[PDB]
C-alpha cells in the first residue's frame, strides 16, 4: 500500500513546445556569425555546403 | 551599438584560438610585406625610368659640347 501521496514527476508542456518552435524555426537560420563549430567532429572548410 | 560574442566556442576550444593566432600572423606577414614590396617596386620603376631619361639627356648634352 502506498503511503501518501504517489510518486510523480512534472514538466512544463506549452512551455517545452513553443521553446521547441522558436529554437528549431529561428535559432537554425540565424546567420553564421553567431554559430560555431562543434567540438571533436570533422566538418567542412567550405561554408556552402549542406555539411 | 556592440556586436559580437563569437569568442564562445574559441573560448571552449584552445587549439581554435592558436589556429586563429597563426592566421592573424599570417595575414600580417602577407598584408604588410606584400603592400610594402609592392609601393617599393613601382618607386623603384619609376625612379628609374626617370633616372634613364635623364642620364639620356646629360649624354646628349656631352656630345653636343665638344671641347
Amino acid at each position: 500500500i502506498r503511503v501518501g501521496n504517489n510518486f510523480a514527476m512534472e514538466i512544463n508542456l506549452n512551455a517545452n513546445l513553443w521553446r521547441n518552435f522558436l529554437y528549431s524555426n529561428i535559432a537554425l537560420y540565424l546567420p553564421d556569425k553567431l554559430k560555431y563549430s562543434p567540438s571533436n567532429v570533422k566538418i567542412s572548410d567550405n561554408p556552402n555546403t549542406y555539411d | 551599438t556592440a556586436r559580437g560574442i563569437v569568442t564562445d566556442f574559441a573560448f571552449l576550444s584552445p587549439l581554435a584560438s592558436s589556429a586563429a593566432s597563426r592566421s592573424s600572423a599570417r595575414d600580417d606577414k602577407l598584408t604588410a610585406l606584400l603592400a610594402q614590396l609592392d609601393s617599393l617596386t613601382r618607386e623603384l620603376n619609376v625612379v628609374s625610368q626617370q633616372l634613364l631619361d635623364l642620364r639620356q639627356q646629360v649624354s646628349a648634352l656631352k656630345a653636343s659640347s665638344p671641347p
